């Protein structure tokens, strides 16, 4: 159900939970 | 109902942060924005923010009954939200949003006809041959009523007589006429085409659903189905697996020189 990564694929993962997210002032 | 830009002007669907970051800053002036679905948690969404110092700020956005939420704020719309923190109060101390960045959407500027016939070209001449239903770029018209062009299908390059041929709407994707291209079918039936038409390693290439500028690679092994995403970048390229390509042509030629999945090449494109 999910996209997959070709064979070659070079895409480096970063985790979500390193993503940081802000709030409005 | 809001004062903000259209909705195609600033937004992007499901994408990650990634490609959200690039996009923002090949924009480049701080103050451009974009919203998107996220890519890692869908049915919610994301504002991304270029601040200054190149740096990209991200602000969640939960989707709570009929309304979207943001800081604790409530907001009937996304256009209500963009027009909030353009024009109403300040999204972080000092700045608001000020330019919307649209999604990389595929334009053909060129002019399109279609056979209304086949033909068989006279040999040994500028002329070449067509299906009914070929798709052709016109590159320039003749006052004979011929026109040069290229015939999207095969690639061929000519003559062709206009009265075989009908226009062809501007909103049209442009890779409408490629063999591997289906601009109408659905997901689900993608699925089906590959199953029961498709053989293994048979292959097409349809727009996405969720993406606006993507485009969805479907490919079939000994065991299912397997979808690969190629995203446009603002630079008249397509990225896909990490890797750039100046056409998704180009793309289909890679993997039938490289292995897409391990033991598979691409071969032939399902018929349509």
């Amino acid at each position: 159900s999910d996209y997959a990564e070709p064979m070659d694929a070079v895409v480096k993962p970063r985790n979500e939970e390193e993503n940081i997210y802000s709030v409005p002032h | 109902g809001s004062t903000a830009p259209p909705t195609n002007q600033w937004y992007h669907g499901k994408l990650d942060r990634t490609i959200a970051e690039e996009r923002l800053r090949q924009a480049g002036k701080s103050g451009s924005y974009l919203i998107r679905e996220s890519d890692r948690r869908p049915g919610s969404f994301v504002l991304s923010f270029l601040s200054q110092m190149n740096v990209v700020n991200h602000f969640r956005i939960i989707a709570m009954s009929g309304d979207y939420y943001i800081g604790g704020r409530r907001f009937s719309s996304l256009s209500d939200l963009i027009g909030y923190y353009s024009h109403v109060s300040s999204l972080l101390k000092g700045e608001k949003l000020l330019y919307p960045v649209a999604p990389p959407e595929p334009v053909e500027d060129r002019r399109r006809v279609r056979a209304i016939l086949p033909y068989t070209k006279v040999p040994d001449t500028d002329e070449i041959s067509f299906l009914k239903g070929d798709m052709f770029i016109v590159h320039n018209e003749l006052e004979d009523g011929w026109m040069w062009v290229t015939n999207l299908r095969t690639d061929e390059q000519g003559l062709i007589v206009e009265d075989l041929v009908e226009e062809v709407g501007r909103e049209e994707d442009p890779h409408e006429g490629k063999i591997w291209f289906h601009g109408k079918i659905s997901k689900q039936e993608a699925y089906n085409l590959l199953m029961t038409v498709g053989q293994v390693s048979s292959f097409l290439v349809r727009p996405s659903d969720n993406t606006p500028g993507d485009y969805s690679l479907y490919f079939r092994t000994n065991e299912n189905i397997q979808r690969f995403k190629i995203s446009p970048t603002p630079n008249n390229q397509f990225m896909m697996g990490g890797r750039y390509y100046n056409s998704i042509g180009d793309i289909i030629d890679h993997y039938r020189k490289e292995q897409i999945v391990e033991g598979y090449y691409l071969k032939e494109p399902v018929p349509m």
